[PDB]
DNA sequence: AAAATGTGACTTTACCCATAACTTTGCCGTTACT
DNA sequence: AAAATGTGACTTTACCCATAACTTTGCCGCAACG
């Protein structure tokens, strides 16, 4: 445990301190020695000490430099507990206020109440110490501190997240294609369209892509779960769907009924229960999406986007072409593309 | 040259005084044992007692030689003698040379002595045993890499790719087998008996020595641990460290102002769902995701699916050129499709 | 004259109740923290402290640019 | 102009060299000189020779590291004629492409071509090459680019930028302020006012 | 048919002063050996 | 009335490799002094 307490370059300096000990314990001292004799015979008898106590005397030659160090706070404890109150009740709050106007706060509140006052570093140093969930959801709500999230990491081994054998968890997951159509007839703006998938968590593969202009209902549902079935032959014995209002409806309820699929819920704004789908829909926006004429990636900061650069003006693609080529990139490109947790296609 | 004096011995006047440290690249291709793919040719480490020419210990990995391709025999002889070699003799480099090899010799009082510059001479003996391997053993297996010496020569018919499906696990058990009772009972011509007939009567002359008997605990396993070539990691939020494309996590990451730290690091090379950091000035426990997949399984193959892993990530990694290939070509074929709609209109 | 929008953000409008800074981020937006139920001033009220700030806060507050009021 | 080619470790190492050879310089050499001989009398021929032949003989200390180095380029110049062409013409268009998609493209070309292929590093350290208003504004659009345009730097007293006076030059603008209003009487949301400022461009003063 | 407006408020480094918790030393006392 | 899903394609530091370009420095001669 002594040992482990230390430090990388407490190992250095003790191998350093060993090899200068080690021609003093062989009898054969170097004629030409930087280490005076004092310190020589400290580390020796050190050395003796350990290896008569311990049964190895390395451990005598450790330093620790992490018990050394002024640990102790600096400010006055009034000071600590009224700038902790006013980060609590002044920073974390659905208000967004910047740290100069609440520090400027609590030195008003200092002064009046006689105790010493802090510095802006000290006020900072403090809020960057209570970051993390507590702070993004005073601040902005649950929803942005859901990337400050704890992961969930598996002691025992459950079942598998991502599935045993193909075709047992399959997610469903809808999306709308950042590229802006055009009709196939009269040539207007038609809009975006909208893209769902629904892939075998196990492996990660494309069971499923369709495409439509509408807005996802239970259409979406039936036009996937038939493709799935025509492609291959058997839905995925446990489809897991988002809270979404179209999975919550009658049809698709009795729909996975009829087939004995068992159906799986993600909590509400809690979308790495999604992980594997979603992100395949990151996977072919930056593959095959967002190398394509009228990508409306510029209209992520509206405040940049012109006419010249609307993809509205740009739009070349319709929804037949589009959805074939995202078959071919979903059936084909990232069919036999290697993947990371899997070392196979 | 010529001994005309009786000088101290250049093979040693007992067992384990003089161990030698040598590396090979087995003539042998090997494939996963899950999928079947051509993983590529491993890398073994023997440590060959220079007194009685008896391989005490050998060690597997599909890495290039360095420090961490020699700790681990050293493990290994440890875990099956409980004792290391007064004189561990390594390579002249950089890659032969850290701070934990020589803290760990300082620890058990041991002496390294390392190889001039470009002179294999002092372990010519290894010359001998590697040629005798070859000769005896590597070049008898199916879809050895005997015709690779002439590239012009390998045809697809004999191309040793397709060839052999020898495996990390089985043909560790044959390398065990023919090292460690074909060759440890065959007689050298060099002293004129076996292998271990001669450690035997060695160890008979020179007794026991308990003195220096070394429990095979865990904490000898953490005194035996390489370290990755920065030997610092960043500590991502509710991901953790990441070591070889895995994301190793413990509950102590989740200090605040540990977020985002340059953190040292150590990795265990044989177990993949344990690494250590150092937090806090102290050393601590980090789990992976295969930790849960792999609880429950006996060291004799954790190691094993440990090298697999490694290599599986290591050829995932160069997949990236054959995954550019693809992208670009379907990409190709969008594009055209894409100019000539544009044209159409 | 646009910066002085910015300084008016941090010194007197961001530090208010039902500000449209958290809908920078519309995609992190959720019915508690939607500002149109948080909101609790009037025009007159907001108006009056907006000239007090523009006339006696930032009047008297010295200027880099100046190294005056 | 040979100081003014020196760099602040160039500067310290003549500093070091003046201060080993000026006990030379004096007839008081020291005893115990760890710089060998030949370097000491290197530095000394060269200060003689520019205090001979430039006017000073510091100035021949000058090291001038910056001319070292090999900025040859090492990639065939056919590679470097089609990975100029792909980058003007498949990464700075109306697309946003991504790197890796145009480097696996210029890489598919160049197989086909029979030529050497750049590594995606070297795609993206010459992308990083082209940074600045150009690539914003043939990429992104003439608003995005408008961050990095220029900075109209002032060389003689033109008409000062922000005016010699109060009431000179004043400001309209108008925002819509960040702030949701409630009804006086009724109480029911009503949106986020707008904000108009005239402001003077002297005293910086809200007018 | 066309010159010629970036700011500045609010953060983040970066260096210095103070003190804890040990290593790093000299210096003298003591003792084995000649 | 209620515990358990991050993820993977893309991009970026970091180490090594080869060569250009200036400065070091031992190995030799050559002029000057004892
Ligand atoms: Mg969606
Ligand atoms: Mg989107
Ligand atoms: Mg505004």
């Amino acid at each position: 445990q002594r040992f482990h307490q230390a430090s990388p370059e407490d190992q250095a300096e003790a191998l350093e301190r060993y090899k200068t000990i080690e021609p003093y314990l062989n009898g054969h001292p170097p004629e030409n020695e930087t280490i005076p004799a004092r310190t020589i015979r400290h580390w020796k008898a050190k050395y003796l000490i350990a290896i008569q106590k311990y049964g190895c005397g390395y451990i005598g030659l450790l330093s620790h430099r992490s018990v050394k160090g002024n640990r102790q706070r600096k400010l006055p404890e009034d000071t600590l507990a009224i700038m902790e109150k006013f980060i609590l009740e002044d920073y974390e709050t659905l208000k967004q206020k910047r740290m100069w106007e609440v520090h400027a706060a609590l030195v008003r509140a200092c002064e009046e109440a006689g105790v010493i006052a802090p510095s802006y570093k000290a006020f900072t140093k403090e809020v960057q110490r209570r970051t993390g969930y507590e702070q993004t959801k005073k601040r902005q709500g649950r929803r942005a501190a859901y990337q400050h999230e704890s992961f969930y990491w598996e002691l025992a081994i459950t079942t598998p997240r991502h599935g045993d054998r193909p075709f047992e968890i399959g997610h469903i997951a809808h999306t709308e294609l950042d590229v802006e159509l055009v009709c196939s007839d009269t040539g207007r703006n038609l809009g975006r369209p909208w893209a769902t998938f629904l892939v075998d968590a196990y492996s990660r593969r494309l069971l499923a892509v369709y495409l439509t202009f509408d807005s996802p209902s239970y259409r979406s549902c039936l036009m996937v779960l038939r493709i799935c079935v025509k492609r291959h032959g058997r839905l995925p014995q446990i489809v897991v769907v988002d809270n979404g209002a179209e999975f919550h409806s009658v049809y698709f309820e009795t729909l996975l009924a009829t087939f004995e699929c068992t159906k799986k819920q993600r909590p509400p704004a809690k979308a790495r229960f999604g992980s594997v789908c979603e992100r395949l829909f990151g996977t072919s926006n930056t593959q095959f999406v967002h190398n394509l004429l009228g990508n409306t990636q510029i209209t992520r900061n509206v405040r940049q986007v012109t006419k010249s650069v609307n993809p509205k003006n740009l739009a070349v693609w319709t929804l037949g072409l589009l959805y074939e080529y995202l078959c071919a990139w979903a059936y084909e490109v990232y069919d036999t593309d290697e993947h990371p947790a899997l070392f196979q296609s | 040259y010529w001994e005309l004096a009786i000088t101290t011995p250049r093979h040693g006047d007992r067992p384990f005084e003089i161990g030698h440290i040598a590396h090979t690249e087995l003539d042998v291709e090997l494939v996963c044992s899950d999928t079947g793919r051509n993983l590529g040719r491993p890398w073994a480490t023997f440590l060959v007692d220079a007194y009685s020419r008896r391989l005490l210990a050998v060690y597997l990995t599909f890495d290039s030689p360095s420090y961490r391709s020699c700790l681990m025999v050293l493990r290994i002889c440890v875990k099956r003698h409980g004792r290391l070699p007064q004189i561990v003799v390594v390579d002249n480099g950089a890659e032969f040379h850290s701070v934990y090899f020589e803290t760990l010799l300082a620890t058990f009082e041991c002496t390294k002595k390392q190889r001039p510059p470009a002179k294999a001479r002092f372990g010519s003996v290894c010359e001998r045993l590697f040629g005798t391997s070859n000769t005896q053993f590597v070049h008898n297996l199916l879809g050895n890499t005997q015709i690779t010496r002439n590239v012009r020569q390998v045809t697809k018919s004999v191309n040793p790719k397709n060839l052999a499906v020898w495996t990390l696990g089985l043909l560790y058990e044959y390398l065990c087998a023919w090292a460690y009772e074909v060759y440890d009972t065959d007689e050298h011509p060099a002293l004129f008996q076996s292998p271990r007939d001669a450690f035997a009567a060695g160890m008979a002359i020179g007794g026991s020595r308990v003195h220096r008997m070394i429990p095979y605990d865990e904490n000898f396993q953490i005194l035996t641990l390489p370290t990755t070539s920065e030997g610092k990691a960043k500590v991502q939020v509710g991901r953790g460290i990441k070591i070889n494309y895995i994301y190793y996590w413990s509950n102590s990451f989740r200090d605040p102002q540990i977020e985002n730290t340059s953190v040292q690091i150590r990795y265990d090379p044989f177990n993949i769902g344990i690494a250590y950091a150092f937090v806090r000035g102290q050393w601590v426990q980090c789990i992976s995701q295969y930790y849960a997949e792999l609880q429950g399984r006996s060291e004799k193959e954790l190691k094993l699916a440990s090298i697999e892993l490694r290599k599986h990530y290591s050829n995932h990694t160069q997949q990236s050129k054959v995954s550019a290939k693809n992208l670009a070509e379907f990409l190709a074929s969008v594009e055209a499709q894409e100019a000539l709609l544009e044209q159409r209109s």
